[PDB]
DNA sequence: GGGGTGGTCGCTGTTCAATACATGCACAGGATGTATATATCTGACACGTGCCTGGAGACTAGGGAGTAATCCCCTTGGCGGTTAAAACGCGGGGGACAGCGCGTACGTGCGTTTAAGCGGTGCTAGAGCTGTCTACGACCAATTGAGCGGCCTCGGCACCGGGATTCTCCAGGGCGGCCGCGTATAGGGTCCAGCCC
DNA sequence: GGGCTGGACCCTATACGCGGCCGCCCTGGAGAATCCCGGTGCCGAGGCCGCTCAATTGGTCGTAGACAGCTCTAGCACCGCTTAAACGCACGTACGCGCTGTCCCCCGCGTTTTAACCGCCAAGGGGATTACTCCCTAGTCTCCAGGCACGTGTCAGATATATACATCCTGTGCATGTATTGAACAGCGACCACCCC
C-alpha cells in the first residue's frame, strides 16, 4: 500500500544510486523537481515517508538515526 | 488546569520590566555586608558612609550589567541563547581584564 | 564581629535580575558562581583603591568621594555622588 | 569711586560663573598663567554642553510626561545620542538604568 | 498646534548690489532654532544660516540673519547673479519641523546619493534609496523632505541610524516608513498606497542629532510621479 | 553653620530655566549635572595644560582651550562648542 | 606529482614565522601614501616626518594585530577556525569601538 | 598630486601577514575589506588628533611627537618615538 | 646652532651596568626605556598631584608619591617600589 | 669654606637624577610646592622599575644568545610578566613584535 | 657550575637573649638576591629575610641580614626558645636556585593546600596537587622544593600560571613536569619513574615574578616514600 | 433412458475503498499582564531671607609671548635598476553550516522559610573646624661639575654558504569488518510393498 | 482383484561459514624547512674630550601644615514587626551538543607583473634660534553683592483602586500526509439442466 511521497522516495533512491546510500538532503534536492511536490512541507512528507519505510524495513539505515544519515534499499 | 507561560515568555517580560526600571537589583544589606567583608582584608575597623556603600553598589551593578550585555553578545555569536561561563570569560578577555 | 561568607549574599535571583537588565534571556547554572567571582574581583580592585585614598587622608571612614576617586582612577567614572 | 561691578558672566553673556571657572583654573595647577579669555571660553563650552544635555533630558521627560528631569531621563538623553555617548562612554549615571533593548534573536517566533 | 511659519514677502524684484531683507514670523516661540535655505530651481536646497544667525559652512558672509523667539529675518547685502533662488525658513524647535512658504528672489566630502525619477501607478508602493558617503553614517540623522509646487517643502520624518530611532510627521504616519542599513550605509523610505497627492520630489537630508544643527547636506531629490 | 561648599547647582538651574521654562530638576539629577560639569571641566583643563606643556607655553589661552575642545569633544558637538566659545570670547572682548 | 603541504601547515609556519619576527608587515611606501591621503582631508599641504609615518605604521600594525587576536578568539568561541566579519564586529563592539 | 585610492595599498597578503602574526589560521575573504575599513577608521581618528596638535603648534610638519601625543590621547601609548 | 636635549639614556645605561655588567643595549631600546621612564614619571606625578588636590594640600610630599605608587603599581611592584623609595628617602635624610 | 658639591642622587645612593626629577616636578605644574623627599622617593621608584625591566630584558637577551638588549627583548620581558603586563597593558612598544602564542585548537592532532 | 652556597657554621649552641650570627659564602656573585629561611622540624620553612637585607612580612626585627656579592650573614639578636630551628640561605639570582647546607640552632591569608603523604612503588608515577587560595593565582609563580634528610633542600622547578611557562632544575628534567589549572587554582607536579632516591618531602612555594621576591609562603609538604 | 458436460451457485483469494492515526495550520476564547484614568497625600523641590566671603574695580611690575630675520636641515621630488612581493589562476580538501535526534538542564509556578526593609532608640567614634607655631619649601646669588654634543673606532650581529636534524606527507603493506558464493539440512515429491474395500 | 497408505529413495528450497573485497591503521622513506656552525664585513654602540648651564651650597623668610583641642554628625549596634523575596521542589520542553552530509570557498603552489626599495642627487620650505618689544596677566588693596545655608510651603509624583485593552496559551476544528482492515468482486469446486448415443 504505497503513497505519493513513499513511491517518490523509493524510486528516487533507485534513480540516484549511491552505493553508500542516499541522504535525506540529496533525495530532497533530486525530488524537489517533481511537478506535484509541495514546496511548503514536501520535506516534512519525505521525512514521514523515510520513517514509515524504515518501519516497514524496505529502507536500510547505513549510519545515524531518524531522518539523519543515508538510505539505501534493502535487497528484496 | 493551571495556567503556565511557555519557557522564555516570563523571561522576556522580566527583561522588559527591569530594563525599564532603575532601582537597585542587589539586596542592599547583603551587599553592604559583602563590602565590609572585603574591606576588612585591606584595613580593619573601617567605617563606611551610606553614600559610599551606595556608590559601590551603583558601580558594581552597572559593571555587571555591561558584562552581561557583552556576554549575551558572545552567546548569540555562538548561535546560542544561554549565556555561559565561557561566554563571560570571552567577554572579560576581550575587554582586557 | 567578623564577616566570612557574605559573597553568598549575591543571591541567584539577584544575579538573574542583573542578567535580565543586561538583556539575557536564558542563564546557565554556572553563571552564578562565575559572576560572584567576577563581582568579588571587581569589588576588591575598587575597595583597595578607595581604602588607599582613605588611608592617605588619614581618615578612618571610607567616603563616597573616595569611592568615586577609585572608580575614576579605574576608568569607571561615576556621576551622582561626587561633591 | 569704584564703578558698579558687572559680573564677567554678564559681560560674556553666559550663565555659568566665569570668575569661578577662572579661579578653579588658577588654583587647579594647570599652568603658571591663565589667559583672560580662557575662563570665558571654558565657561561657554561648559554652558553649551549643560544646555544640550538638559534640553535632551527635558525632551525625554516631556515624552515621559514628567515635569522634573530625573537620572533616568539623563541616562536616556546621553545614551540615545552617539556623540554624547562617545563623550560619556566610560561614565556611569547613578539611578540611570539602561536603554531598553532586546536582541532580535531572543524575541519569540 | 503646528507652528505655522509665515515668510512675509512671497516674491520681490531687486537689482544687483543692493541689500535685501526676508522676514519670517513664527506662530509659537521656537527659541532661535530657525534655519534658512536657498533653493535654485530644480536643484536641492542648500543651507545658508542655522541657529537663526550662524553662517553655514562655505556660505559667504553676505548672508546674515537676526531675530529670536518668534520674529526672524534673512539679509543679503551684495546681491550677485547666483543669489536668484527661493529661500525657505525652517523651524525645528518642536517635533513637527515646518518650512516657510518660500520667498522667490529674482534679480536683473559629504555626498548623499539618491535614486532617479520614479513612475508608479496609484495604490502601489515605492522604496526610495538614500546612499550616504563621505562621513560617519551613524552620527547624523537622515531627514526626509517632500517638496510639491502647491504645498512647498514638507518634513516627513527622520531616521537615526545609531539606534534606528524614528520620528514622523503626523500627516505621514502609516504613509511613510523609514529603515536604515548600517552595512551599506543606506537609508530607505517606504511609501504605502501611493496617490495623486504623492507626486512630489523627496529629498534626503543630513542633520546631526545636535539640537542647533540643521539640514546641512541634501540629496538630489527623487522625483516620484503617480499615474 | 556648615562651611560654604561651592557648587554649580544654581548655574545649571538657570540654564534649565532658559532651555525649559517650566521643567524642573530633581536633586539627584542636580548632583549628576554637577558631576558632569566638574568632569568636563577637568578634561578640558587637563588637555589644555598638556597642550601648553607640549608647546613650552607658560599660559593657558583661549587658543589652548579651543584646541582642547576640538580634541576632546566629538563630531559637531566640538564645532558647536567652538562656535559658542568664540561668540562668548568676542562678546567679552567687546565689553 | 610534486610535493604539497596539506592546508594549514604553511599557515602555521607563517604564524610561527611572523610571531618570531618583528619587522613591519605593511609596505612602507603605500602605507605612507595612505597616511598622506587621509591627512589631506584635514589640512592641505601637510609635511610628515619620516618618524611620524613610522610611528603611525607601528601603531596601526599593532592595533590590527591586537584586533585580529580578539577576532580569532571570537572565531574559536563560535567553534570555528575561520575569522569572519561578524567576528571582527563582535570583537570591536565588545571592546567599545 | 591628489591621492585617490591608496587604501587598496594594504594588500591582501599584507592583511594575511598581520593575521598570521595575530595568530589567525584561516581567513575569510571579506576579512580583507572589513580590516581595510577598520584601519581607515583608526587612521582617521589618530591623524585628526595629530593634525590638531600640529595646527595648535602652528607647524606644517606632522611630527612623531604629535603622533605619539595623539595615540596617548586615544589610549594607544606608543613607546620608542620620543615619548 | 644646536641646543641641549635632555634624556634618561645615561642613567638607564648606568642602571644596566649594575643589573647586567656585560650586557649592552641598542639605541632603540634606549629610546623605549626613555619613553617608559617618562610615562611612569608623568603617571606618578599626576596621581600625586590629584591626591594633593583631593586633600586640599598644596605640597607634594614623599607620602603623596608613596600613595600614588601604591595606587598605580600593581601587586608586588607597589611593595618593592615602596621599599626602595623608603630606603632612598631614609638614606637621604640621614645624609 | 664652601663644601664641594655632592649630588642629591649620590646622597640618596641612586643612579637616577634626583635633581632633574625635582626640576621636572617643579616645572610640571603638579603642585604649588614640592617636598624635598618627594623627588628622592620618585627617583628611587623610577630606578627600581627601570632596573627590573632592564634585568628581565637582559635575561631574555642572554637566553637568545644576544649581547645587546633590543625592543624584541623588552617586549618579551614586559609581556611575560603579569604585573608588568598589567602596568603597560595599554602600551605599544615599537618593533617589539608579539609573544609566540598559537591557540591549542588550531594545532593539528 | 651550579652556585655552591657554603653556610660556614653547620651548628651552634646558645642561651637565651644572646646574639647568634650565621654566615654564607657564594661561589659566584649573586648581587644580593639571597634569602634566609627558618624551618622547625617537621614544619614547613618560613621566610625571614629577603633580598639579603629586607625583613619578611610579620617577622620581628630580631632577624637582621647583611652583606652582598659573595659574602652574606644572618643575625638573631634576642634569642627565644622558639628560635630553635634550621636556617637555610637561598640564592635566586641565577637560574638554578640553590639552598645552603643549613645551620642547626639549639637553645639550651595566603594558603597553599598540599596533599598528604603518598606511598608509591618504584618505576611508577605520582602526581602531587597544589591548591592555591587567598591570592591572585596567576600573578605568582609556584616553586617546588624537594627536601631529603640527606641532601637538604633542592629546588626542583617552577610554573608560571600566568602563561604556563616552566623552568626546571637540570637534575629534575624528565623526572618532574609541572602543569596548572586556572579554573581550580591548582598546580600539579608529577614524578616519573620513582626511585628510592626520590624519598623526600616536597614543598610548593609561592614566589612573585619579581626578581627580588623570595619563596614567601610554603605548602605543608607532601612526603613521598618509595619502597 | 443412462453417461457425461457446460451453466450457474456457493466458498474463497485478491484488492480496494473507507477507517484510523499522526502531524501541521487557523481561530475562539480564557487567563494574565499592562497601560490608562482618577483620587490622596506627602515630602521633595522651588523660592525667599540673612550674611559673608570671594570676585569685581583700579593700578602697577615685569616677563612671557608675538614678530622679524637668518640658518640649515630634513622633507619632498625625481630617476634608474632590481628583484621581492603582489596578482592571478587552478586543483582540491576540509571546514562552514544546515538539518535532525536526543537528553537533560533550565524555565515557570507553588508552598514554605527567612531575612531584608523600616521604624525607632541609644551611643560614641571620629569628621570637620579653629588656633598655635615651627619646620620646611621657595627664592637668590655664586660656583662648578655633571651631562650633552661631536668624534671615532671596532666588535656584536646581520647575512651567506653548507651540512644536519626535524617534521610533514604519502604510498605501500598488514589487519579487520562487510559482502558474494558454496554447503549440510530437511521439506517435500516420488518409487516400492502391504493392506482394506 | 486393485488403488490407498505407509515407509523409504530422490528433487529441491534453505540457514550459515569461508573466501573476496573495501576500508583503517602503521610505518618507512622522499623532500622540504629549519637549525647549528663557520666566515665576512659594516655600521651603530660605547668611550673620550670640550663646554655650558643647571644643580649645589649657604642663607633668609614667610606660610603651610602638624598638632592639640572641641563639637556635633552620622555611623554602628540592637530590637521588634511585616512581608516580600529567596528557596526547595516538581514538571516539562526546548535548547545545546553531537553526528552526518553538502558544497563552496579558502589554502597551497606555480607563473607573470609591477612597484617597493635602495642608491644618489637636487631644491627649498620651514622648524629652530636670537634679538627686540609691548601688552597681558599676576599681585595688592578695597568693598560689596552673589551665592550658600537655612526655612517654608505647595504641588508633582508616589500609591492605591478600578477598568479596558493586548498578548499569550491552548483546545478544537480542518487539511495534509501516512499506515490499516472489512468487504466488493472474480476464480474455481461442485450441483444440476440438458445433449448424445
Amino acid at each position: 500500500q504505497p503513497g505519493k511521497y513513499s513511491q517518490l522516495v523509493v524510486e528516487t533512491i533507485r534513480r540516484l544510486g549511491e552505493r553508500n546510500g542516499s541522504s535525506l538532503a540529496k533525495i530532497y534536492t533530486e525530488a524537489k523537481k517533481v511537478p506535484w511536490f509541495d514546496q511548503q512541507n514536501g520535506r516534512t512528507y519525505l521525512k514521514y515517508s523515510i520513517k514509515a519505510l524504515v518501519q516497514n524495513d524496505t529502507l536500510l539505515q547505513v549510519k545515524g538515526t531518524g531522518a539523519n544519515g543515508s538510505f539505501k534499499l534493502n535487497r528484496k | 488546569k493551571p495556567h503556565r507561560y511557555r519557557p522564555g515568555t516570563v523571561a522576556l517580560r522580566e527583561i522588559r520590566r527591569y530594563q525599564k526600571s532603575t532601582e537597585l537589583l542587589i539586596r542592599k544589606l547583603p551587599f553592604q555586608r559583602l563590602v565590609r567583608e572585603i574591606a576588612q582584608d585591606f584595613k580593619t575597623d573601617l567605617r563606611f558612609q551610606s553614600s559610599a556603600v551606595m556608590a559601590l553598589q551603583e558601580a558594581c551593578e552597572a559593571y555587571l550589567v555591561g558584562l552581561f550585555e557583552d556576554t549575551n553578545l558572545c552567546a548569540i555569536h555562538a548561535k546560542r541563547v544561554t549565556i555561559m561561563p565561557k561566554d563571560i570569560q570571552l567577554a572579560r578577555r576581550i575587554r582586557g581584564e | 564581629k567578623v564577616l566570612r561568607d557574605n559573597i553568598q549574599g549575591i543571591t541567584k535571583p539577584a544575579i538573574r535580575r542583573l542578567a535580565r537588565r543586561g538583556g539575557v534571556k536564558r542563564i546557565s547554572g554556572l553563571i552564578y558562581e562565575e559572576t560572584r567571582g567576577v563581582l568579588k574581583v571587581f569589588l576588591e580592585n575598587v575597595i583597595r583603591d578607595a581604602v588607599t585614598y582613605t588611608e592617605h587622608a588619614k581618615r578612618k571612614t571610607v567616603t563616597a568621594m573616595d569611592v568615586v576617586y577609585a572608580l575614576k582612577r579605574q576608568g569607571r567614572t561615576l556621576y551622582g555622588f561626587g561633591g | 569711586a569704584r564703578a558698579k561691578a558687572k559680573t564677567r558672566s554678564s559681560r560674556a553673556g553666559l550663565q555659568f560663573p566665569v570668575g569661578r571657572v577662572h579661579r578653579l583654573l588658577r588654583k587647579g595647577n594647570y599652568s603658571e598663567r591663565v589667559g583672560a579669555g580662557a575662563p570665558v571660553y571654558l565657561a561657554a563650552v561648559l554652558e553649551y554642553l549643560t544646555a544640550e544635555i538638559l534640553e535632551l533630558a527635558g525632551n525625554a521627560a516631556r515624552d515621559n510626561k514628567k515635569t522634573r528631569i530625573i537620572p533616568r531621563h539623563l541616562q536616556l538623553a546621553i545614551r540615545n545620542d552617539e556623540e554624547l555617548n562617545k563623550l560619556l562612554g566610560r561614565v556611569t549615571i547613578a539611578q540611570g538604568g539602561v536603554l531598553p533593548n532586546i536582541q532580535a534573536v531572543l524575541l519569540p517566533k | 498646534m503646528d507652528i505655522k511659519m509665515t515668510q512675509s514677502p512671497s516674491s520681490m524684484h531687486a537689482s544687483l548690489g543692493e541689500r535685501v531683507t526676508i522676514t519670517c514670523k513664527a506662530s509659537q516661540d521656537i527659541r532661535s532654532y530657525l534655519s534658512w535655505y536657498q533653493q535654485k530651481p530644480w536643484k536641492s536646497p542648500k543651507t545658508l544660516i542655522y541657529y537663526a544667525t550662524s553662517l553655514a559652512d562655505g556660505v559667504p558672509s553676505r548672508f546674515s540673519g537676526s531675530g529670536s523667539g518668534q520674529d526672524f529675518s534673512l539679509t543679503i547685502n551684495n546681491l550677485e547673479s547666483d543669489d536668484t533662488a527661493t529661500y525657505y525658513c525652517l523651524q525645528h524647535g518642536e517635533s513637527p519641523y515646518t518650512f516657510g512658504s518660500g520667498t522667490k528672489l529674482e534679480i536683473k566630502e559629504v555626498q548623499l546619493q539618491q535614486s532617479g525619477p520614479e513612475l508608479v501607478e496609484p495604490g502601489t508602493s515605492v522604496k526610495m534609496p538614500c546612499k550616504a558617503s563621505g562621513y560617519t553614517f551613524t552620527s547624523y540623522t537622515i531627514q526626509w523632505v517632500k517638496q510639491t509646487p502647491r504645498q512647498g517643502l514638507e518634513w516627513i520624518g527622520y531616521i537615526y541610524p545609531y539606534n534606528a530611532g524614528t520620528k514622523y510627521n503626523e500627516k505621514f504616519k502609516g504613509k511613510a516608513t523609514l529603515t536604515s542599513d548600517k552595512s551599506s550605509s543606506t537609508v530607505y523610505m517606504e511609501l504605502s498606497s501611493l496617490t495623486s497627492e504623492d507626486s512630489a520630489v523627496y529629498y534626503c537630508a543630513r542633520k546631526s542629532s545636535r539640537l542647533r544643527s540643521t539640514l546641512d547636506y541634501w540629496g538630489q531629490g527623487t522625483s516620484v510621479t503617480v499615474s | 553653620k556648615r562651611s560654604r561648599k561651592e557648587s554649580y547647582s544654581i548655574y545649571v538651574y538657570k540654564v534649565l530655566k532658559q532651555v525649559h521654562p517650566d521643567t524642573g530638576i530633581s536633586s539627584k539629577a542636580m548632583g549628576i549635572m554637577n558631576s558632569f560639569v566638574n568632569d568636563i571641566f577637568e578634561r578640558i583643563a587637563g588637555e589644555a595644560s598638556r597642550l601648553a606643556h607640549y608647546n613650552k607655553r607658560s599660559t593657558i589661552t583661549s587658543r589652548e582651550i579651543q584646541t582642547a575642545v576640538r580634541l576632546l569633544l566629538p563630531g559637531e558637538l566640538a564645532k558647536h562648542a567652538v562656535s559658542e566659545g568664540t561668540k562668548a570670547v568676542t562678546k567679552y572682548t567687546s565689553a
